[PDB]
DNA sequence: CGGCAGTCGCCGTCTACCTCTCCAAGAGCAGCATGCGC
DNA sequence: GCGCATGCTGCTCTTCTTTGCCATCACGGCGACTGCCG
RNA sequence: CCGAAGCUUCGGCUUCGGCAGGAGAGGUA
């Protein structure tokens, strides 16, 4: 819901997520940018870090 | 559409009043598209990313 | 010419002019003259069509009254507006931050029908802002301009659309009112005519005819031929007027039972009323001109009638048929066709008078509602006109219009041309027009009806392209709001000299010839066939025997700024657009000089702007100094004119006036007495003449850059003064009150030498960035005072040229609470440097790339360096070849020429005048915009120019010269183009655009850096800039850019300490904006939590 | 010697692709304008009639290493969408050659 | 269409009774600041008025209920309180917007999350930064590619 | 806090019990701020008791004004003696009738 | 600016305005030229069922396709086709071709 | 019951930067302070 | 000399939506829905 | 966080003083 709420239609996605009790695993570029972590690409992946 | 009457004078000899007036319909279209098509282009980019 | 004292500028024109351009500011002043009701407009209206000299305020005051109550026992009326004298002059209003206004009084009478007595007395209705002699308003000390608005006219508008399935042509009418309902008849795809009263589904139209009072007999008589009308009739089955009435009330009254009297009250309180529908005079006219009803009769009675409805339906069904002519019983024959909604015969102009009258009407209506409601709660025999009238709504409406409004705009005073152009602008936006998003692509096009009324070239370049335009030089406005343009009447194939003004709706029934048409000595056309303009803007080549009208001049279709570009017909439209837009951004320079090549419009564009001083009468000059001129008239009266020395304009430039007369001259009325900001001997001069070469040079002029010489810096050729203003206050705080004094405890005596024994700097002190201008200590009622001293904002300097202190102890109008307001001024002489923007009149534009020593510059055979170098790669691909012709003509004018006529005039000089066959060095010429110098004439003049001091001709017959190389010494292998060109300095200087920041102020909610250059802000790292970082693969740069440089509150300080101490940068934490987002989501009753790998939600609040 | 071998990042808006951000090595000049190499104007799409650009400063060791290795202008010559060279002679250089 | 909603309230461990409110949260004060307008007064906060409206209506309802009022008046007050809360959470969705000074519609709690000028696309995906500058670019032909 | 320990982000509907849980007190008076004393009102929308002290290590009265008395609740005012940054993270609630 | 709309109607996949019926089976074709609407019926040469493509507007020019012999000509009643063959001129539906 | 077609509401419409002005007030409810009358 | 009346002045809200005011708002895509006809 | 003033053993300690939101218009690439 974090990646879809910042694209379009915030109210609808937030309402559906609230009803369904969804969980976000924070495993994308946008979510890691939003919360302030290293993106999983380039030099931020486990082999190079 | 194309106006039947052509512009037979070059810019080295100078257009007349009527030719200059009918020539202004194609320099405004390009300038409105420069400031309107870029909206669709931006939207497309953002949706593709 | 036509000006008493003017420079002798010889002209290349071959055509004569039968008309002179009108006053260039009469579009602003005429409307206010009509609104005020002054005798000047009364006489002008008495000149032609003297029927109803009704002012602007008088018609509102007469439409309002009488005001009656529900019982019908008393009434109130108004009459006789009149104005007093203006309280304070213009300069006082601009100085003390006041408004330029005059009180307004009206007379009101109160009649009591029960008794019969009358009580009348004079009431006061507030101060009315007034317009100065230049067409501007001074509101709270700032100059303002009200801009005219382009709106649709109130009338009938038939259209036509096709379907997608059957693809048949369905029509749709639309009676648009001025303020009221919205009838909208239409036809459909089957065969049913339907009305949609007040936007509510649909219905049959026979029900509406029945509801008006029509029956089967009359209906089926008026609607014969039309099979659609028969089908429409036989479907409703409404057996009686009652049926129709009840149905109307049923549909238009939801959640209510349909009544009979209420239906006959609705369909009476909707259209045929007087306070619920009001087709104004434009409406009545434009409805009586299409349908063709009552001609000859006036335009009184402005409410709809059954007649119009009927004629409308007639029109619609006959257009569905095909009948190309229609006659309504009792009228004229009118053609039947569809109409365009963007024709300048349907679009009208709402000037300043009709923009102020609307607000006055709104305030009047509010006051009328208040008095009507209060007339029934007071006791009789104690009711007087002064106790029934409230002034507050009217003054509130006036001050809301003249302040926070989209059409009363801040005036731009970069130079006289921009100020003149601002007052001639037609804007299509505003409260009643369009929107930047709703407007499409068909309202931003050059309609064929703009010829002579709007300029097709001068328009903005951004999102307002086509929504803002400029009026043409010869255009003028109807008493209704329709723009006119002049023509010359022709009879029997000979052009006369009688001028008739025609609107765009009347010139489509005549054949109009072209200005550039060969005319013999008697006035007969030479060419067998002429180029004309037919009905629908169709250009054709008809044999010359049908012409009915003719143009007045070739420059009839251009505005006042486009008519100042020489060789305009050789330029593309886009480049002329940029040249016209960039002529309004030039800055005034310390010394001015007139163009070598001009157009002739520059003389009357400076007198009409109003930034010069002209003499109002004839006399001899008595005394001349640097700041006043005294003129003794012939009768005996003496008049003295003062000057504005080093005044600050709206944009920070300098406005300086200088006298150009001697101590014994004879002066004629209208002669220019003093110069102005951008004026040279009475004519506008925005730039300087420089010697040019067109060639590449080592890549320093790569991609639109410019190379300058050092002689332009050592001789102050391009230098401008800029003045800036600052201010401080002394508003009594809670404990005690602030008091400006030299005593600033916490500061020493070093940074106190300037401040005199009062606390203010001394006129003449040079300030830097950090200097204290005026020092103030806010106390507590010492060891409680603060350091609150006015300082010079970062990156600003210059000498203090003046102060202005206002105090209430000497009796002055200061905002309550404040006790001291000082205003300091600082001026800085700015030179030219790298990064500054230059321009020409043809679209040339670039920033200065390099400034070279005078010994490093290419030089002619006699050792003359060139002043500017331009690249040759940008000319051919942009189609602005007027600049090369301008350089050729400028060289010819500078050097001077002489044509030999020993064996008669040469063949190429047959059509030249007799005064252009010889010229002196440093001559001034003029080439009009569409009738000027041909190219055979230029080619012949380039081989006649005079030599220099030594008998040498530097530029050969092609306009090319051989230059030497100033760095290596060898001559360049090929000849290069040399000449003179007119270069202006634009108001985009690099000293106002440089910015940098390490740390500074931060925001409050989301602790990110502030924004803007005045607040020492940071630069946005937007969304598109993150995609590039993620595509590069840089995972650490992005994290550092987003956490420890923007939001990580605890990491910012540790990062700064680590950098200063030389240690390693720490690991980023968590941004604060995320926590703000979480509290935002939690405030909408959403249970959002941050979990760990095994549940057990983290607190996420620190504190430990 | 403070600004010796310390790269900076230059950006011009709009940033339509990757090459809208590049890392250079600063030099001190006299004036108030930034000097740009003639061969990066194709990637930046920047003429010289009034454009403006922004500067950013890397701080840590990882950011400096990324700027010096991944983003240097002399390492990004080929276009990433078609493989054609972008830093090529054009306009005046083509006529001279 | 209905099963998508009826099954969400069954598969998880939530309840359908969270759609009816009995207490309303209040945002922390430092997220809706009120500051002086240049030594004068305070000029609106766009969020401290919708709270005042809710509190006023709730107080009037409490006083009227604990007095023995007739049913019609209590129903009117309850409807008005419902409308005020609806305007607090989403202004303009139903009926007409609640305006302030100058006929300018007020901005609700859900207007700080939506649009291109909301929190998500203007504060979380792009920010303002330190150590940055700006100027006009000019051509230098003596430089190298780096 | 460490960002390297987050693993999930759960959202869901909130009940009245949760709303009464998060809150530190209930607001009753529509008052906003005291114009004369320039101090927050009582039981208003800016009250110091519900939300937190306006100044560092201070309270409504003047019994505690130092940094060594933190953690003690004022017995005549009710205001905690702690930092003023707690006004960005403490909420309240309104009890509907 | 005339190309962009089709790059949208392609990516953001909708049903193309100017649709063109495609063939499902394989064999000869029919064509019931009426007034403004052909009705191509197709003749499955495998022995199945003729799919009566109805309301095939007359405006659309018939697909100029190389017929089985080799005649690059419009789809004429009596022309063998196969699975996928476009029957009219225009952009095919990305959801039918799947 | 069963199709059915108009209709009505909600979603979206490129990035970065600069300059200026303007942002509820009168009515009403007490709370006295001094002048005037008996 | 005391009581009553009327004007400076603190002092804290208050600002709707009928039979009124108000005037409108592009253009395309999508999905429910809802009265309406059979 | 910055400034002023004291003790200062040179790590630092103490007193006082201090803030930044919206709407509209025009413009450059
Ligand atoms: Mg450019
Ligand atoms: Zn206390």
């Amino acid at each position: 819901w974090l990646s879809a709420a910042s694209f379009q239609e915030t109210t609808r996605v937030l309402t559906d997520a609230a009803i369904n009790c969804r969980s976000d695993k924070l495993n994308g570029l946008k979510e890691n940018v939003i919360i302030g972590k290293l993106i999983p690409a380039g030099t931020g992946i486990n082999r190079y870090r | 559409e194309f106006i039947p009457r052509p512009v037979k004078s070059s810019f080295r000899e100078g257009l007349t009043v009527l030719e200059y007036f009918i020539n202004t319909h194609g320099a405004r279209k390009g300038l409105a598209d420069t400031a309107l098509r870029t909206a669709d282009s931006g939207y497309l980019t953002r949706r593709l990313v | 010419n036509s000006v008493p004292g003017a420079p002798n500028r010889v002209s290349f024109a071959k055509l004569r002019e039968p008309l002179e351009v009108p006053g260039l500011l009469d579009v602003q002043t005429d409307s206010f003259e009509w609104l005020i009701g002054s005798p000047r407009w009364r006489e002008s209206a008495a000149e032609r069509g003297d029927v109803n000299p009704v002012g602007g305020l008088e018609e509102v005051l007469y439409e309002l009254s009488p005001i009656e109550d529900f019982s019908g026992s008393m009434s109130l009326s108004f009459s006789d507006p009149r104005f007093d004298d203006v309280k304070a002059p213009v300069d006082e209003c601009k100085d003390k931050d006041m408004t330029y206004a005059a009180p307004l009084f009206v007379t009101a009478e109160f009649i009591n029908n029960n008794t019969g007595e009358i009580k009348s007395q004079t009431v006061f209705m507030g101060d009315f802002p007034m317009m100065t002699e230049k067409g501007t308003f001074i509101i709270n000390g700032t100059e303002r301009v009200v801009v005219s608005q382009l709106v649709r006219s109130p009338g009938v508008y038939f259209d036509e659309t096709i379907d997608k399935s059957t693809d048949k042509t369905l029509h749709s009418v639309k009676v648009i009112p001025s303020r009221g309902a919205w009838l909208e008849f239409d036809v459909d795809k089957r065969d049913t005519v339907g009305v949609r009263i007040d936007r509510k589904r649909r219905q049959p139209v026979t029900v509406l005819l029945k509801a008006l009072g029509w029956t089967s007999e009359q209906i089926v008589e008026r609607f014969g031929f039309s099979e659609i009308m028969r089908s429409t009739l036989e479907k409703d089955n409404t057996v009686g007027t009652d049926e129709a009435l009840l149905d109307i009330y049923r549909k238009l009254r939801p959640g209510e039972p349909p009544t009979k009297e209420s239906a006959q009250t609705l369909l009476e309180n909707l259209f045929f009323k007087e306070k619920r529908y009001d087709l104004a005079r434009v409406g009545r006219y434009k409805v009586n001109k299409k349908l063709g009803l009552h001609v000859g009769e006036p335009i009184t009675s402005s409410t709809l009638t059954e007649e119009d409805v009927v004629a409308t339906i007639e029109y619609l069904v006959r257009l569905h048929e095909g009948q190309t002519t229609m006659t309504v019983p009792g009228g004229v024959e009118v053609p039947v066709e569809t109409d365009d909604i963007d024709h300048f015969g349907n679009r009208r102009l709402r000037t300043v008078g009709e923009l102020i009258q609307n607000q006055i009407r709104v305030g009047m209506s509010r006051m009328e509602r208040v008095v009507r409601e209060r007339m029934t709660t007071q006791d009789v025999e104690a009711i007087t006109p002064q106790t029934l009238i409230n002034i507050r709504p009217v003054v509130a409406a006036i001050k809301e219009f003249f302040g926070t409004s989209q059409l009363s705009q801040f005036m731009d005073q970069n130079n006289p041309l921009s100020g003149l152009t601002h007052k001639r602008r037609l804007s299509a936006l505003g409260p009643g027009g369009l929107s930047r998003e709703r407007a499409g692509l068909e309202v931003r096009d050059v309609h064929p009806s703009h010829y002579g009324r709007m300029c097709p070239i001068e328009t903005p370049e951004g999102p307002n392209i086509g929504l803002i335009g400029s009026l043409s030089v010869y255009a003028r406005v109807n008493p209704f709001g329709f723009i006119e343009t002049p023509y010359r009447k022709v009879v029997d194939g000979v052009v006369s000299d009688e001028i008739v003004y025609l609107t765009a709706d009347e010139e489509d029934r005549h054949v109009v010839a072209q200005a550039n048409s060969p005319i013999d000595a008697d006035g007969r056309f030479v060419e067998p066939r002429v180029l004309v303009r037919r009905k629908a803007g169709e250009v054709e080549y008809v044999p010359s025997s049908e012409v009915d009208y003719m143009d007045v001049s070739p420059r009839q279709m251009v505005s006042v700024a486009t008519a100042m570009i020489p060789f305009l017909e050789h330029d593309d439209a886009n480049r002329a657009l940029m040249g016209a837009n960039m002529q309004r951004q030039a800055v005034p320079l310390v010394r001015s000089e007139a163009p070598l090549v001009g157009t002739g419009m520059e003389l009357r564009a400076a007198i009409d702007a109003g930034d010069v001083v002209v003499a109002e009468e004839s006399g001899v000059i008595e005394e001349v100094s640097a700041d006043y001129i005294t003129v003794m008239h012939d009768n005996g009266t003496r008049r003295t004119y003062r000057m504005r020395k080093f005044a600050r304009s709206n944009h920070g430039t300098c406005a300086n006036q200088c006298p150009i007369v001697d101590a014994g001259d004879r002066v004629e009325a209208g002669q220019v007495i003093a110069d102005g900001p951008c004026t040279d001997d009475g004519e506008m001069a925005l730039g300087k003449n420089l010697l040019v070469a067109i060639m590449p040079w080592e890549g320093h002029n790569y991609e639109d850059a410019i190379i300058l010489s050092n002689r332009l810096v050592e001789e102050d050729v391009l230098t401008s003064i800029h003045i800036e203003e600052h201010e401080i206050d002394a508003r009594d705080t809670k404990l005690g009150a602030e008091e400006i004094t030299r005593d600033i405890p916490n500061i020493s005596d070093e940074v106190l030498a300037d401040l005199d024994e009062r606390g203010i700097v001394r006129i003449g002190a040079e300030v830097r960035d950090g200097d204290i201008l005026v020092g103030k200590v806010t106390p507590k009622g010492a060891r409680e005072v603060r350091d609150t001293s006015l300082k010079v904002p970062h990156g600003e300097s210059g000498k203090v040229i003046g102060i202005r202190v206002f105090s209430r102890e000497d009796e002055d109008e200061l905002p309550a609470g404040v006790n001291e307001l000082v205003r300091v001024y600082v001026a800085q002489k700015r030179k030219i440097s790298d990064g500054d923007k230059l321009a020409g009149r043809h679209g040339n534009k670039g920033v200065i790339g390099k400034i070279l020593p005078v010994e490093d510059m290419p030089f002619l055979a006699d050792g003359t360096p060139v002043d500017i170098i331009l690249n040759t790669h940008g000319v051919p691909r942009r189609m602005n070849i007027g600049q090369i012709l301008e350089t050729h003509l400028g060289w010819c004018a500078h050097s001077g020429w002489k044509v030999d006529a020993a064996k008669g005039v040469p063949d190429w000089a047959a059509r030249l005048p007799d005064e252009l066959l010889e010229a002196q060095p440093n001559a001034i010429v003029s080439t009009p915009v569409f009738d000027g110098a041909q190219e055979a004439e230029l080619q012949g003049l380039l081989s006649c120019t005079l030599p220099n001091r030594d008998g040498d001709v530097l530029v050969d017959a092609d306009g090319k010269a051989m230059l030497f190389d100033g760095r290596s010494g060898e001559p360049f292998p090929y000849p290069v183009t040399v000449g003179y060109m007119y270069i202006m300095k634009l108001h985009h200087l690099v000293d106002d655009k440089i910015h940098a920041r390490s740390t500074g102020p931060y925001s409050m909610i989301t602790q990110q850096p502030l924004g803007g250059k005045a607040q020492f802000g940071g630069q946005r790292f937007g969304e598109m800039e993150c995609w590039a970082m993620q595509a590069y693969g840089a995972a650490y740069t992005l994290q550092e850019l987003l956490t420890i440089k923007s939001d990580d509150t605890v990491g910012r300080v540790k990062v700064y300490e680590a950098i200063v101490k030389g240690e390693n940068i720490p690991e980023p934490g968590i941004p604060e904006s995320f926590k703000v987002l979480l509290k935002e989501l939690q405030s909408l009753c959403l249970n959002v939590e941050v979990l760990s790998s095994d549940g057990a939600a983290i607190e996420l609040r620190e504190g430990e | 010697e403070v600004i010796a071998e310390h790269p900076v990042l230059l950006n011009r808006a709009p940033t339509l692709h990757r090459l809208g951000i590049q890392a250079f090595e600063p030099m001190l000049v006299e004036g108030k304008a930034i000097q740009l190499h003639p061969l990066v104007c194709e990637a930046f799409n920047a003429d010289f009639d009034g454009d403006q650009m922004a500067v950013h400063l890397p701080l840590s060791a990882e950011a400096q290493a990324e700027a010096r290795i991944l983003m240097l202008s002399s390492n990004n010559i080929l276009s990433p969408a078609s493989g054609r060279p972008l830093a090529m002679p054009r306009l005046d250089m083509v006529t001279g050659l | 269409k209905r099963l998508k909603v009826v099954a969400a309230f069954q598969q998880s461990g939530n309840s359908p009774m969270g759609m009816v409110l009995d207490a309303v949260p209040v945002i922390p004060p430092e997220l809706r600041p009120m500051v002086q307008l240049d030594g004068g007064r305070f000029a609106t906060s766009d969020l401290n008025d919708l709270y005042r409206r809710v509190i006023n209506r709730n107080n009037r309802l409490k006083r009227l209920i604990d007095l023995g009022a007739p049913e019609i008046i209590v129903n009117n007050e309850k409807r008005m309180l419902q409308e005020s809360v609806d305007a607090l959470f989403d202004n303009g969705r139903r009926g007409r917007p609640v305006t302030g000074p100058g006929n300018r519609p007020l901005k609700s709690l859900s207007d700080l999350l939506k649009g291109k000028q909301g929190r998500f696309r203007q504060n979380l995906l792009g920010k303002r930064v330190d150590y940055s500058g700006r100027s006009v670019i000019v051509v230098g032909p003596q430089l190298k590619l780096h | 806090l460490d960002v390297n320990f987050f693993d999930e982000l759960r959202i869901g509907l909130a009940t009245a019990e949760d709303i009464r849980q998060w809150s530190y007190g209930e607001v009753k008076k529509p008052e906003t701020i005291n114009y004369r004393t320039l101090k927050p009102e009582k039981d208003g929308l800016f009250c110091e008791k519900i939300f937190g002290p306006t100044r560092d290590w201070e309270c409504y009265c003047g019994k505690y004004k130092r940094v060594r008395f933190k953690g003690i609740i004022c017995e005549r005012c009710g205001v905690e003696v702690t930092r003023a940054k707690v006004r960005r993270e403490r909420m309240g609630h309104i009890e509907l009738a | 600016t005339g190309g962009l709309p089709r790059v949208q109607e392609l990516f953001e996949a909708r049903v193309p305005r100017g649709k063109a019926p495609i063939a499902d089976v394989t064999g000869r074709v029919r064509l019931e030229d009426g007034e403004r609407f052909y009705k191509i019926t197709i003749v499955p040469d495998d022995g199945g069922e003729e799919v009566v493509y109805d309301k095939i507007s007359k405006r659309q020019r018939l697909r100029v396709f190389k017929h089985e012999d080799g005649s690059e000509r419009v789809l004429s009643d009596g022309d063998h086709v196969e699975v996928g063959q476009q029957l009219m001129e225009g952009s095919a539906d990305p959801h039918e071709v799947l």
